[PDB]
């Protein structure tokens, strides 16, 4: 029903693809790969870290809260 | 003349395996709703094997479960397979509805119902299977669930008798308790079934939640291998969790016998239903804490009329990213504090975190995504 | 890894320990003297095993098969006829057995009167067939395994 | 009381990834058990088969069975008969049922230690907390009779005697049987008889290591082989204006 | 399970404290006598199966709670059999400890004949012949 | 607006398969029976849920267990003694629905038969299994002598009897595992059955005249509808009476009995619908050659698609195939009657008689009637 041929039209666009045996499965791995998990890192950390840093803020306070309440009281 | 096409058993593998049309883009997030079937069909392998020695009597069950471990060739490794297998089965599902809940997947809304429907039968089959090897802390958490459900004013009662098959947990409540935790799975596959004719009737959403028909490849052999990495990578997990460190996710205590006399001095379930504990532990009033249970499971399902924006995924909404993370934060935190003492400081804290988590699900975040609307030139 | 792991749950559905260890740990001792016949518990059944004489092999051999009414010779049934090791289990009801009784010197069932000869053949009685014959393996000659 | 005490990390012999037990000492913790601990615990699921090919021979285990007498029956007048233990026997109860245990030790029962260090915060380390833990008590408390102090008990009122003192048993190899020695070698025996599985375990999990080990990157190369069809692909638009 | 049926809670409560069950342990771990209560089952005669083939020469009594059930013919056979007991044809010798029942297969039953003319009083002043006595029996392990 | 019928993606199944499905007007009562078997398919399963709710699969509480069933349990004789009937039901519904498809010719929908036949083949060994299930004593001794005659396959046979029984005799690890086989087995039977209507489906229907049905077709509702459920209530209508009035005229009083692996039963058979099959196997002097009759028996009416040699489809217009066809059917009738009867005169030549004949009318007789109508009536 929603098979190949009928999904949308698309007017004069050019595709190029190369044969699997012709690339490397690893083109330069490395040096591609972590400029793009450093910068992938820089665009989601500020959103991503501090929820979870106060999270362990709030893990620590309530273990010491826990044991300072657990201890003695003279 | 090809049997792809033509043969009607064929046909349908070919429709939603094979020639399926997939976005391009989709991330390794869109891995985990299969490795979720897989898991089920994983459980229910090893759930057959442990089915041939279990013996369903309190007097031999947990007798039977040591035969499992000690004499049956392999039988600590189905066993513990199957437990660690159930808790990976709820890591693979809480991150495929988060990655519901992230990407917009919920305007797909029949699907999103059939998987809030599939969320409650395997919490109930996890709870149910639990029970049946009669430790200590199955027998009690058992007790505790059931009657903390018996809140229901003049039919609570009725109804938790009716549940046990008497005035407490006994032989009849695991024998049911078995025959139930064998037959929810099969529905759960059922469920499944028509969870994914659901999805194909309208296609699949990419991350960055825009028509993903200018793009589609077929799902063979892209998704296939990418599907089977996912499964060698989930195995990983699995079999190192079953191989090195089999007791992390469970629970020294039901190691003994189950005593209806001796009360443990803590009662908890599993770290999946802890948080939920958390908001049962929330609110001092019985039914009110049954309420915010089952608000806290349906409020999923309540969130597809909770969509004020004009964009789709959260790609391109910092501040409902931003919340977003706050909401997965707070239910680590919700997590931490149901399986912690009743006791200063966890009560308000855990409260707080109540809060913080009906307010950013209800309230906030339709606002953000309002007043992101205004900001990009598009509310009035 | 799948070979390996088929193999696992196929060595899973065979048998446990527990029911391995049941079988093939009996002791059969040489402090029993001529013509004595005690029971081993043997895989929840009565097993009576006797060690017997070469006047009771020749009356046992003397027995013809083709007017049996179940037929089969006394070297058809062990290999060591001065040894007899059999199954001490009534046939019709499940009765226990009485040995070293009646004309031919064998087992005896109160339940009903039956007699049985030494090696087991049905004599007189309402049993339509005779006594099975356990398979066994032989260490030293103080000791014989049975199964 | 309320407040407790953690027991502490000790560095056993198989606390690492891959090591596994260390046979002789679970050999010598069995010794310990059938001498000294059998008197009030029971091992209900260890059978004398479990100790073929761990700690003893076959003839070993058959002897160590041969021991001791098992009530088995009926006869044929249907009367229970003492008889001599077999290999696929359990290991004896010291009391019938628990009932007599808490008549005999106090009121306290005696647990089953087929899972006692499966069944502890802390494991086989809390045991050994139990054994070499016991101390005089201090001032301000005032146990009853019948009880003794031990700080890692929960509580810190155990009804259990001090059980473990130098030279309490003999060794057959010539190991010196101090105090700490005999908790070490029960506390590996106890760890045993909760995981039989523990060597092969851990056997399996090397194996899985480096099967995986060998397996991920390989098939991450088909993946990047497929997927680096579409990974170079090179897309170009020519309107016509 | 006898009260509604034959029986008042009052009279199935005295049938059960006239007889005597082992129940325990106590608090010293023994095993006491007590009376027996509604909710127990019938005492067995024998605790297990070999004092019963002991005290019954061989021959194990069998349960009677399906013996309708599992016999070909149901309450006929029981009435056949107990109303059945003759003297043995010539030709056939019966040794001593069986008895011919006809209706017993191979009819040489090890039971000694257990009923005969007034061998209880009835109640309700029912004239105990053989007849009547195996005919209420039958019925009521037909009811059992 | 729309139709909700026709356009929903989860109402157009229903709607395609039981709704809006062309059928044929002129289909008899016959064509009712095959819905009864799905309809007595879940009736079983319901019954046997709640005989999972109070049974435990244990040597030493499984009778205990059954008879705490029928006497404690409320109701729980009427579920049980429901259980058993409505199996014996189901295989009458079985036998008349593979009769209609031998006599009308329907075999000719080859993957549908072939399908049908694997169905046939997983509901017998889950009525086999769930007969061993009450431990009595013919579910012990019909257990043995089954796997008795499936260890006498040459050097393969005795290590897989041993892996089936998980022992070196019929005890509770056997019990076990055919507890959970029989509780599994009727789930993949009704996939199976899902596959059985989708091939069908996509094939058509056959009316008994064979003829091309497609002038004169009619919807499901509300047609066949209504005359299904007036066979549901016939079907409930025998079922009741049969359970309610003979409870036991088709069970076997030794059943009645603990299991006793000391006493042998003077007579062992198993139930009335394998009586045929042992009577099959009991004939041929050979236990390896009885084994094969068996299941080359069961794959011959596997194998009836390859022998139509007639330009006619159904036994409409063919009296003399329809003759041999009610030899057939009494035959099976008498294998039935010998199956039940010891090895005595005059049954071994009469059983080997029926075998022969039961052979030969489906291998040789019928193509060989087939082709003499063909040519009498000048087909070729
Ligand atoms: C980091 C250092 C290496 C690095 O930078 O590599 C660049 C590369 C990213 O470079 P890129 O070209 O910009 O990204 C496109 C990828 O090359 C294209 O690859 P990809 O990112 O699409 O990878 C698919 C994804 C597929 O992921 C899955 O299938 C996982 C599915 C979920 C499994 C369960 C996870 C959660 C369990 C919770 C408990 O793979 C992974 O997540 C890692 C697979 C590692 C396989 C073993 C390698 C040896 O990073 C990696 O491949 C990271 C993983 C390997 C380290
Ligand atoms: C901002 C500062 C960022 C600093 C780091 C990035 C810049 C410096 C990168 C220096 C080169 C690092 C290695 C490059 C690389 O991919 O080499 C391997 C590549 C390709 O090797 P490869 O891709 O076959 O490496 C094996 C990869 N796995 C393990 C995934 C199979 O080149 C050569 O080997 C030559
Ligand atoms: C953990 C990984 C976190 C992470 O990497 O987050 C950043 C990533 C950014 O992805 P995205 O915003 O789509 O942009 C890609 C580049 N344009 O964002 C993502 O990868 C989004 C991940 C969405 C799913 C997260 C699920 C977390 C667990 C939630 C459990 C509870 C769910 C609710 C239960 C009630
Ligand atoms: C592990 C610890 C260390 C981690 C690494 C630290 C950073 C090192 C590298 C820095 C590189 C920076 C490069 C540029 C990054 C730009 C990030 C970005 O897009 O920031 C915008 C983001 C969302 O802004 P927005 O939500 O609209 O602000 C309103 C407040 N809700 O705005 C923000 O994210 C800022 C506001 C965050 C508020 C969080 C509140 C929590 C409660
Ligand atoms: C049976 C009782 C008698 C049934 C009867 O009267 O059948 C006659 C009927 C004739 O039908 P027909 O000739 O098509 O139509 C005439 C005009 N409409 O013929 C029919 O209705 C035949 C259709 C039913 C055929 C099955 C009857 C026997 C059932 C057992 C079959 C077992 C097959 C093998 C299974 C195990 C292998
Ligand atoms: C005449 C009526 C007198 C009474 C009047 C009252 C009315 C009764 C009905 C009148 C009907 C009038 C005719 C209309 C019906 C149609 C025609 C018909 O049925 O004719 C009878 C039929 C003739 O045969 P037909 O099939 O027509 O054609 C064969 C080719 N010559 O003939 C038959 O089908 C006969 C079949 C005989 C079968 C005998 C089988 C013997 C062997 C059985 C073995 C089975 C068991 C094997 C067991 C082996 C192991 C022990
Ligand atoms: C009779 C004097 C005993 C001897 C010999 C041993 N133990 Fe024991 N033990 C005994 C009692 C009466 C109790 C229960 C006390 C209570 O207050 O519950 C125990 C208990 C233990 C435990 C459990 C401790 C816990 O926290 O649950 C352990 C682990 C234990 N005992 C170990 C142990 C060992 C290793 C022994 C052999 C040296 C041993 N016990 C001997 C009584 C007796
Ligand atoms: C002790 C003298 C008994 C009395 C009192 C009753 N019965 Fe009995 N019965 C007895 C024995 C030892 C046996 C074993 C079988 C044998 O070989 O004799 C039985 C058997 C039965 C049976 C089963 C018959 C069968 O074919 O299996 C029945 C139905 C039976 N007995 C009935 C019965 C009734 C109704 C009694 C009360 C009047 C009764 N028995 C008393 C020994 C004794
Ligand atoms: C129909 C298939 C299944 C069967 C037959 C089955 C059977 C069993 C049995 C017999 C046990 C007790 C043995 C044990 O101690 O582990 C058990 C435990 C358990 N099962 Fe399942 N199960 C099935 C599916 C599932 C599924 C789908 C889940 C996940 C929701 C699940 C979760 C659990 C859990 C959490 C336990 C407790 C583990 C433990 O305490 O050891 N089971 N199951
Ligand atoms: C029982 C466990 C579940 C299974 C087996 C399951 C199975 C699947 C499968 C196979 C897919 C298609 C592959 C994919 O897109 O990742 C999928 C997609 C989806 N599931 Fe689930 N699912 C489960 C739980 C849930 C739950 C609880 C929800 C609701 C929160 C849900 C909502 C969705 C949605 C919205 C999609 C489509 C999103 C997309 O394709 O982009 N699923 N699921
Ligand atoms: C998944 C569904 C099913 C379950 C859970 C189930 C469960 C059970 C159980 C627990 C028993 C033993 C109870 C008793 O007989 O006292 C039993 C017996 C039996 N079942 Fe099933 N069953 C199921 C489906 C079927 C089906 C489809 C058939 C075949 C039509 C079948 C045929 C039988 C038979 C013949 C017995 C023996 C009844 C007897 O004692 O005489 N069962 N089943
Ligand atoms: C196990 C239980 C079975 C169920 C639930 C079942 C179900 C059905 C249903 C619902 C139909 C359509 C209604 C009808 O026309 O009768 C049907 C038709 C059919 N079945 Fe089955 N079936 C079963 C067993 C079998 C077996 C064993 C066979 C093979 C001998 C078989 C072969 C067929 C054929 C050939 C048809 C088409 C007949 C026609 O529509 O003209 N079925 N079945
Ligand atoms: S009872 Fe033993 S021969 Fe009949």
């Amino acid at each position: 029903g929603r098979e190949f041929g009928n999904l949308a039209r698309i007017r004069h666009v050019i595709s190029y693809s190369l044969s699997p045996f012709e690339q490397r499965a690893f083109p330069s791995y490395f040096s591609k790969g972590i400029p793009n998990v450093l910068r992938r890192t820089r665009e989601r950390i500020l959103r991503v870290a501090p929820p979870f840093v106060v999270v362990y803020l709030i893990y620590t306070w309530g273990n010491q809260e826990f044991e300072q309440s657990k201890r003695k009281n003279p | 003349t090809n049997m792809r096409k033509t043969h009607p058993l064929f046909k349908i593998i070919n429709h939603s395996f094979i020639d399926l049309p997939a976005p391009s883009n989709i991330s390794s997030w869109w891995n985990f709703g299969s490795l979720l079937g897989v898991c089920l069909m994983v459980q229910i392998i090893t759930g057959l094997f442990l089915a041939m020695h279990y013996t369903s009597d309190t007097m031999t069950a947990f007798s039977s479960v040591t035969h499992i471990c000690r004499d049956v060739n392999y039988g600590w490794l189905i066993r513990y397979m199957h437990a660690n297998g159930a808790s990976m089965f709820f890591i693979c599902l809480f991150l495929h509805v988060g990655r519901g809940l992230y990407y917009g997947s919920y305007t797909f809304m029949e699907t999103w119902n059939i998987g809030v429907l599939l969320l409650f039968a395997v919490m109930a089959t996890a709870f149910m299977g639990y029970v049946l090897p009669w430790g200590q802390m199955s027998f009690w958490g058992a007790t505790v669930i059931t009657n903390l459900l018996s809140a229901i004013p003049y039919i609570g009662t009725t109804l938790v008798e009716w549940i046990w098959g008497g005035f407490s947990v006994d032989k009849a409540t695991l024998t049911r308790f078995f025959a139930f935790h064998f037959i929810l799975p099969f529905i759960i596959a059922a469920l499944a079934i028509v969870h994914l004719l659901f999805l194909h009737e309208t296609g699949s959403n990419n991350p960055t939640g825009l028509n993903s028909d200018a793009d589609k490849i077929p799902f063979h052999p892209y998704y296939t291998i990418k599907d089977i990495l996912g499964i060698l990578i989930m195995f990983l997990i699995l079999m190192t969790l079953v191989l090195f460190f089999p007791d992390m996710l469970g629970d020294p205590d039901n190691y003994m016998p189950a005593n209806p006399l001796n009360t443990p001095p803590h009662i908890k379930p599993e770290w999946y239903f802890l948080f939920a504990y958390a908001i049962l532990r929330s609110i001092p009033n019985k039914l009110g804490g049954v309420l915010a249970l089952i608000l806290s499971i349906l409020i999923l399902a309540l969130m597809p009329f909770l969509h004020t924006s004009k964009q789709r995924s959260l790609m391109f909404r910092p501040i409902t990213q931003i919340l977003y993370w706050i909401l997965v934060a707070n239910l680590l935190i919700l997590t931490w504090i149901g399986g912690q003492p009743v006791e200063h400081p966890f009560i308000i804290i855990g409260q707080l975190a109540s809060i913080s988590y009906f307010s950013i699900i209800l309230i906030l975040m339709p606002i953000s995504g309002i007043i992101e609307d205004k900001m990009l030139k598009l509310y009035p | 890894a799948a070979k390996n792991v088929v193999s696992q749950f196929v060595s899973s559905m065979s048998a446990s320990a527990d029911v391995l260890a049941m079988s093939k740990i009996e002791i059969k001792l040489s402090d029993i003297p001529e013509g004595k016949n005690m029971a081993f518990k043997w895989r929840g059944k009565p097993l009576f095993v006797r060690h017997r004489t070469k006047k009771e092999i020749d009356q046992e051999a003397a027995v013809e098969v083709s007017q049996l009414r179940d037929p089969q010779h006394d070297l058809d049934r062990v290999k060591k006829p001065e040894w007899v090791i059999l199954i001490g289990v009534c046939t019709h009801l499940g009765c226990v057995p009485i040995a070293n009784a009646g004309d031919f010197g064998g087992y005896y069932c109160p339940c009903h009167g039956s007699h049985y000869d030494a090696s087991g053949r049905i004599r007189k009685g309402p049993a339509p067939l005779n006594l099975e014959v356990p398979a066994y393996e032989f260490t030293s000659d103080d000791v014989v395994v049975v199964g | 009381s309320d407040l407790e005490l953690h027991p502490p990390s000790y560095p056993w012999s198989h606390r690492g990834l891959l090591s596994s037990l260390d046979h002789t000492s679970i050999r010598r913790g069995f010794q310990v058990y059938k001498q000294v601990c059998s008197s009030c615990h029971s091992m209900d699921y260890v059978a004398y088969r479990h100790l073929v090919g761990v700690c003893y021979t076959e003839e070993e285990a058959k002897a160590l069975a041969e021991e001791v007498e098992v009530q088995d029956g009926p006869n044929d007048d249907g009367e229970m008969f003492m008889r001599p233990g077999k290999l696929s026997d359990y290991f004896p109860k010291p009391y019938p049922n628990p009932e007599a245990a808490r008549a005999a030790n106090n009121g306290a029962l005696p647990p089953d230690l087929s899972y006692i260090v499966r069944a502890r915060h802390g494991g086989e380390d809390y045991v050994f907390s139990l054994l070499t833990g016991y101390c005089e008590p201090p001032t301000g408390v005032s146990l009853r009779e019948g009880l003794y102090f031990n700080p890692y008990f929960p509580g810190q009122a155990i009804g259990m005697a001090p059980p473990i003192y130098t030279e309490v048993l003999e060794y057959d190899d010539g190991t010196p049987a101090t105090m700490s020695q005999v908790a070490k070698d029960v506390a590996t025996f106890l760890r045993w008889a909760s995981e039989p599985e523990h060597d092969h375990r851990k056997r399996m999990g090397l194996k899985m290591l480096l099967m995986m080990g060998l397996l991920l990157p390989l098939t991450y190369a088909m993946k990047r082989h497929k997927w680096s069809v579409l990974k170079s692909r090179k897309l170009a638009y020519r309107p016509p204006k």
